This record gives C-alpha cells, sequence and structure tokens, in this order.
RNA sequence: UGACGCUCAGGUGCGAAAGCGUGGGGAGCAAACAGGAUUAGAUACCCUGGUAGUCCACGCCGUAAACGAUGUCGACUUGGAGGU
RNA sequence: AAUGUUUGAAAAAAA
C-alpha cells in the first residue's frame, strides 16, 4: 500500500557522524546516505569504499538509506 | 677535565633518530595538518620519520584508500624530504614509509 | 547621658594573588624561553639553566572555591566534653 | 596501563 522506492548500487566516498555517509551512486549523483535499523540493529558495519545498495526516494534525489553492504 | 673537552666535540656529532607518525585512512584534513607539521619538523631538523599507516577490522579491504594517505605526505614533503624505502603489502596491520631528511 | 536605636537602594572606602605604569632592587624561587630527556607524538609531567615577576616606593587594577559556598541586628528555646 | 581477532543483516565464537 505504501509508495515504492528507488534501489541503486554506489560506493561510500567518505564516513560522516553517527552513521551517515556519502554515496556515489551508479548514475554518478553523490546521495547523504543513513544506515538502515536492520544493519545498525545487527553491527553491520560500513567503511569508505564499501559498495552498497542504496533505497532513494523520488522525494529527495540528495538522500537515501543504506539497506545492503557487499 | 681533559678527554671529555675533546669528547664534547665528539659528542656533537648529531644522532639522527627516526620519528614515528602514525596516520589512519580516516584521519581528517585538520588533524593531517598537524601530524604534517610535526613530520616538517622532525624532517626540518634532520631527523628521519617513520610514517605507519594502521589499519583496524575490514579497513583491509580498502588498502588503496591508505596508500593514498602515504602518497600526499610523500608528496606534501616531497622537496623537504627523500622517500628512503616505501611500502608494497600491508605487513601485519601496517603500511610503514621512512622518509629521510634531504 | 537619656531611645541618641536597628537596617540600608544609590554613595563612599577597604579589598589575596596575578597584572599594569614609573623609578629602585634582585639572594632564592620561577610564567615565558633555551637546551637535555620521555613518547606514537610530548608545544607537558621529569632534568639542567633561565627572563618577566616575586621584593621596595608611589599610583593603578577591583577580581578569587574573596567559602561557614550560610547577609546584618535583636529576642527566645533541653544537654555533654574541651580550648582560650 | 593510546592496550586484551574479525563476522552478525539471508542467523558466531576465537581458533
Ligand atoms: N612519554 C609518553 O608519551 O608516555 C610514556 C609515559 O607514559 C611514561 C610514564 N610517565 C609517567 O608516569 C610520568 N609521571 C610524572 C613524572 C614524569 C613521568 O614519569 C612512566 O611510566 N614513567 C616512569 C619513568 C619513565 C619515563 N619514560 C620511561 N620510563 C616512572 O617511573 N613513572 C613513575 C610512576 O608511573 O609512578 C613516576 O611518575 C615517576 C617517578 N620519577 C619519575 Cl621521572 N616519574
Ligand atoms: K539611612
Ligand atoms: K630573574
Ligand atoms: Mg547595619
Ligand atoms: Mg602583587
Ligand atoms: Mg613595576
Ligand atoms: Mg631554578
Ligand atoms: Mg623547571
Ligand atoms: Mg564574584
Ligand atoms: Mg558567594
Amino acid at each position: 500500500a505504501k509508495e515504492d522506492n528507488i534501489e541503486m548500487q554506489g560506493t561510500v566516498l567518505e564516513t560522516l557522524p553517527n552513521t551517515m555517509f556519502r554515496v556515489e551512486l551508479e548514475n554518478g549523483h553523490v546521495v547523504t546516505a543513513h544506515i538502515s535499523g536492520k544493519m545498525r540493529k545487527n553491527y553491520i558495519r560500513i567503511l569508505t569504499g564499501d559498495k552498497v545498495t542504496v533505497e532513494l526516494t523520488p522525494y529527495d534525489l540528495s538522500k537515501g538509506r543504506i539497506v545492503f553492504r557487499s | 677535565e681533559k678527554s671529555k673537552s675533546s669528547k664534547e666535540q665528539k659528542k656533537k656529532q648529531k644522532v639522527i633518530q627516526v620519528k614515528e607518525i602514525k596516520f589512519r585512512p580516516g584521519t581528517d584534513e585538520g588533524d593531517y595538518q598537524v601530524k604534517l607539521r610535526s613530520l616538517i619538523r622532525f624532517l626540518e631538523e634532520g631527523d628521519k620519520a617513520k610514517i605507519t599507516l594502521r589499519f583496524r577490522g575490514r579497513e583491509m579491504a580498502h588498502q588503496q584508500i591508505g596508500m593514498e594517505v602515504l602518497n600526499r605526505v610523500k608528496d606534501d614533503l616531497q622537496e623537504l624530504a627523500v622517500v628512503e624505502s616505501f611500502p608494497t603489502k600491508i605487513e601485519g596491520r601496517q603500511m610503514i614509509m621512512v622518509l629521510a631528511p634531504k
């Protein structure tokens, strides 16, 4: 019933305070992503250079949620 | 009070020690500049400078980002120091660059 | 003597140390500083030195955990052991 | 006495 997200791969270009990250996506746009709750709860660390899946919203293409780290 | 007054001038022979500055991948600009200013001070005074870069945990994945920092210090201290040895592999969980005074 | 008292905004003065001005003084001590160490680094703690200052006069500053962290004055309300 | 593994999400613990 909720509106759908846009999943997209990207590389973490820098880490920011409190589990915030710059992530350059496939399309080349740099979004300020934050960690998912599930990844926070399960303690999956994210680092500069890590390849991440990012859920984006059409309401804002400068922001995302990192849902997976590969 | 005879041989000391000769051995004083023999003691004046300066004893070049190695000064260790340890970087990380994450090291920020402001802190990089402090550590750089420290390295400048050593190499100014004719002291060798061992430059470690320590990895922790899964930072061992992204080694090249560590190499960028070591490459950068070499570049910043290009005209103020020569590279006695540049690292290749991560020995232990470290990469050591010993610089030398010009 | 015969209520002349208590308190007191504003006001006035006093007010550790550091500090400031001018002129003296300077043993010891010692910010800064210089060198020696230590250390991953050591702008420190440690070591050897060491300048202002610390001292005096006069003027200035007006602050301190200027603390009993307890305003001043008066009256009343069981005891015990000390000091002066 | 800057000290004394990494993983964790789709299922870890020094060995
Ligand atoms: N340098 C650095 O980045 O780290 C090393 C540092 O952690 C050494 C450590 N230092 C201390 O405790 C300081 N305490 C204050 C006096 C000076 C110093 O002593 C220490 O263990 N010291 C030893 C002596 C020493 C210095 N370098 C190598 N060894 C020491 O004897 N410390 C005593 C203690 O820990 O109780 C004590 O402090 C002391 C007595 N005499 C002296 Cl000097 N220090
Ligand atoms: K009055
Ligand atoms: K003096
Ligand atoms: Mg009064
Ligand atoms: Mg005084
Ligand atoms: Mg004076
Ligand atoms: Mg002294
Ligand atoms: Mg001293
Ligand atoms: Mg006050
Ligand atoms: Mg008070």
